[PDB]
């Protein structure tokens, strides 16, 4: 008769009534993405609406059970997951206004027009064009046309989100996002929300030196294109960052390459010679994942999955995805080609599929990752281990006479660094700005005067043209125009190397870390599937401590990964000046 | 010469809660045709081996045929616990008989969702060995009963499998037939030569 007794019965019904309404929605969503017609949209919408209505009804009617009497550990957290969802209940009249505001704010970004739509033509100028003037006007124009219409709408958005956060006994909307890492346990495995601000603020100081060096070379390797256009002791302009906003530096590689006479490790020609196809690639990936002790792929995987372009004139999107529809259904959707780039994605998706298969035995509410970064971090180490010279030689796609050169290693390390390390200050800065704005500490009348103040101080990027408060820069990002957390990547970047170091140490590899390999080892995969089977049944502190042996993030493994690049680069700074000055302005010398 | 064949290859099978009973008497037993089926995933015979079937025979034999999932096959055994082993069908500890199961996904699936198979997930107490209950009374969870119709804290006691062709392996439909013997005062008739 106790409350726990009623809770158990209420949960044992939900665990089975959710599994159908989830399966129908998953199948409806998959069929539209597979076939694309004018009639499947209605079915998908109907299934989604039914599932959402069922979930919202159950979440509201599950709030009549107090949590204080629950004794079992996992049973309390199942209701914690069920009850917190649906917290966006503040006012019926205001809900429609908020939804209309969100849709209107998202609409302009989708239908953005600039003389060329965002995807076909606007991206090419920022990604490949090397003309100063062409990018100079384009970067300003994208903000001037699309951005200026988004500023007034964003004013009420923050107020409404703050009111919604204060409805649920929170402080600000940022603290609502910060609740994906909050956990309550014994003295040894507890995490409090306000610590997440501090811990990250630690993990950025130790990366401060290395990034500084990465700011130097590029600065002295972009001098050649523009001899007397940018000062050699100031901040890098935003429009010369290889992207519209500056998230990645990966497209500056042709401008800054140390040794252009040595080609990178490419095996596309060897694949062409031997007449490979998609099934061979996926069988090679299956071999890679089974050699490390993990299980194999089910029978239905090869029959129900789509693994090529449909050449029968039907339209598809076929963006690379992996689907766990539910109840034993696993599929992978990707337009396969015969280049080396898809070889990495083959392992990347199989990692997600294996992680999904790992925790199928847990209750329905616990079938997910430990937090918002584990799921993606698991699938990156497989691509890292599948792109090494040793694996390529062992498989057979590479001649046995191939050797390894120091210049090749340096170039590979710089290529990976320009993609990974360069995105951390930007990711941290955006979240810091958003958190401060949500707190409301920053005055509304000086937002730009504050935003650029961060840009020089943190990431060292200076605007080319002065701007007033009319503009609204952050809305230019897709992840900002739509409500989405932006702190996932910072955690995933650290977690992948944190896992890789431990796995390679268990595999007993001798040599530098970046030349590791985890194949032919049934111990590392066995240890990994120890945490992959947990799912969300235990807090992520236990999941982390099972593998690495600690309780918190450490950035030392990432510094150990780039030790050769750091040491080799350190010599080139002797006849140069490292750092930037917050003293120069575009209008005054 | 009783037709064991029609019991196995029958047109329709029943739900787990309404487990059908077939009584066979005054005939002969032919176990070669059952052994040579080559389509049995599980063939666990408990106290049953072809070595000594030709010296002792029984009087009457009971057969039970139903449809279950793929991962619930292991629960049809003496002493097993779970949901189907205490609310639907229990084997007595002193059980002498055979259990046969086979995959039948090709016949009992529909893209839109087959909803003609049911199972019971709530009850007041465990079922006695070889006991059945098809009660439609609304199961009661809390101390306070509800006036014959459900809604809050009251739950209907039956739920249906939504079989579809593209499920996994442990969720695909399976057909199970259990054969048991009796040793009453009737004349021992079911045993044949050669
Ligand atoms: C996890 O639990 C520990 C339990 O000791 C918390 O430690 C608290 O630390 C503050 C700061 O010194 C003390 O004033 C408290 O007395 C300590 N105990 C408690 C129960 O608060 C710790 O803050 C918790 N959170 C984290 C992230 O470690
Ligand atoms: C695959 O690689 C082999 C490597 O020798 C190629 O072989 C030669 O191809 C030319 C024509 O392109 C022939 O004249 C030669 O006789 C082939 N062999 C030798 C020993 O040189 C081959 O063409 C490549 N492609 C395929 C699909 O076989
Ligand atoms: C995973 O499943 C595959 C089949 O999909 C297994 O592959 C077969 O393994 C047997 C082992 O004796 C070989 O004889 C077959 O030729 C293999 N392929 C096929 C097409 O059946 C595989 O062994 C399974 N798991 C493991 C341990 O890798
Ligand atoms: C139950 O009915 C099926 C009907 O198909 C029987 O299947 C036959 O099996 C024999 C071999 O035992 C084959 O020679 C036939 O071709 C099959 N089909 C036909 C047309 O009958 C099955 O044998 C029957 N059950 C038992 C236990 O005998
Ligand atoms: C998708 O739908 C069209 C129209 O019904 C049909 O012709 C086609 O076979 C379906 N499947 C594929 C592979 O496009
Ligand atoms: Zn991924």
């Amino acid at each position: 008769q106790s409350t726990e007794d009623l809770v158990n019965t209420f949960l044992e019904k939900f665990n089975y009534e959710a599994e159908e309404l989830s399966y129908q929605s998953s199948l409806a969503s998959w069929n539209y993405n597979t076939n694309i017609t004018d009639e499947n949209l209605q079915k998908m919408n109907n299934a989604g609406a039914k599932w959402s209505a069922f979930y919202e009804e159950q979440s509201k009617l599950a709030k009549t059970y107090p949590l204080e009497e629950i004794q079992d550990s996992t049973v309390k957290r199942q209701l914690r997951a069920l009850q917190h969802s649906g917290s966006s209940v503040l006012s019926a009249d205001k809900n429609q206004r908020l939804n209309t505001i969100l849709n209107s704010m998202s609409t302009i970004y989708s239908t953005g027009k600039a003389c060329l739509l965002l995807e076909p033509g606007l991206d090419d100028i920022m990604e490949n064009s090397k003309d100063y003037n062409e990018r100079l006007w384009a970067w300003e124009g994208w903000r001037s046309e699309v951005g200026k219409q988004l500023r007034p709408l964003y004013e009420e958005y923050v107020a409404l989100k703050n009111e919604m956060a204060r409805a649920n006994n929170y402080e600000d909307y940022g603290d609502y996002w910060r609740g994906d890492y909050e956990e309550e346990w014994e003295n040894g495995y507890n995490y409090s929300r306000n610590q997440l601000i501090d811990d990250v603020e630690h993990t950025f100081t130790q990366i401060m030196p290395l990034y500084q060096h990465l700011h130097a070379y590029v600065r002295t390797k972009l001098m050649d294109t523009y001899p007397s256009y940018i000062s050699p002791t100031g901040c890098l302009p935003a429009h010369l960052l290889g992207d519209m906003w500056g998230r990645f530096w990966t497209n500056l590689y042709p401008l800054t390459v140390p040794f252009g006479q040595k080609p990178n490790i490419d095996v596309t020609n060897a694949m062409v010679n031997q007449s490979w196809d998609a099934r061979k690639i996926f069988k090679e990936a299956e071999k890679f994942f089974v050699s490390v002790g993990l299980p194999n792929m089910t029978q239905g995987f090869w029959e129900n999955s789509m693994l090529t372009e449909p050449s029968d004139s039907w339209k598809v999107v076929c963006h690379p995805t992996a689907w766990d529809l539910g109840r034993g259904d696993f599929r992978i959707k990707m337009c396969t080609k015969v280049t080396m780039d898809d070889f990495l994605t083959a392992h990347h998706e199989m990692g997600h599929i294996q992680y999904d298969m790992a925790y199928a035995a847990q209750p329905f509410l616990l079938r997910n990752g430990a937090n918002e970064g584990f799921h993606e971090a698991v699938g990156e180490i497989m691509s890292l281990s599948a792109a090494t010279p040793n694996h390529l030689k062992n498989i057979g796609l590479l001649p046995p006479s191939f050797f390894e050169d120091s210049e090749t290693e340096i170039n590979f390390l710089l290529k990976q660094a320009l993609t990974i390390v360069g995105t951390l200050p930007f990711t941290y800065m955006l979240e810091k700005w958003r958190w401060m704005v949500f707190k409301g500490e920053i005055p509304k009348d000086q937002w730009m005067k504050t935003w650029w103040e961060m840009k020089r101080n943190i990431v060292g990027v200076v605007e080319p043209v002065p701007h007033d408060e009319t503009y609204c820069d952050p809305a230019s990002l897709f992840h900002v125009a739509n409500d989405y957390s932006f702190i996932r990547y910072y955690t995933r970047t650290i977690y992948q190397f944190q896992f890789q170091e431990a796995l390679c140490q268990i595999a007993k590899h001798e040599g530098p870390l970046h030349k590791c390999d985890i194949s032919n080892s049934s111990e590392a995969g066995q240890k990994l599937l120890e945490m992959l089977k947990l799912g969300k049944s235990k807090p992520w502190t236990y999941a982390l401590e099972i593998v690495v042996g600690a309780k918190n993030m450490d950035v030392r493994p990432l510094l150990n990964y780039f030790e050769p690049l750091f040491t080799w680069l350190k010599e080139q700074n002797r006849n140069s000046f490292v750092g930037w000055n917050t003293d120069w302005s575009p209008y005054a010398d | 010469l009783c037709p064991f064949g029609e019991v196995f290859n029958a047109t329709r099978f029943a739900s787990v809660y309404a487990w059908n009973r077939k009584r066979i008497s005054n005939c002969v037993a032919d176990y070669s045709v059952l052994y040579n089926s080559a389509s049995f995933s599980t063939f666990k015979c408990y106290g049953v081996s072809p070595t000594k079937l030709n010296d002792l025979c029984f009087t009457n034999v009971y057969a039970d045929s139903f449809v279950i999932r793929g991962d619930e096959v292991r629960q049809i055994a003496p002493g097993q616990t779970g949901k189907i082993a205490d609310y639907n069908y229990k084997l007595p500890d002193d059980f002498t008989g055979c259990v046969i199961a086979w995959n039948s996904n090709n016949l009992d699936s529909k893209v839109g969702g087959n909803y003609n198979y049911l199972y019971r997930l709530f009850r007041k107490s465990n079922l006695k060995p070889f006991e059945r209950d098809i009660s439609t009374e609304i199961y009661q969870a809390g101390s306070t009963p509800c006036n014959g119709v459900e809604g809050f804290n009251c739950y209907f006691p039956l739920q249906s499998y939504g079989f579809q062709p593209t499920y996994g392996v442990g969720y695909q439909p399976y057909r199970v037939v259990v054969l048991s013997f009796e040793l009453l005062h009737a004349p021992a008739t079911v045993c044949g030569p050669k």
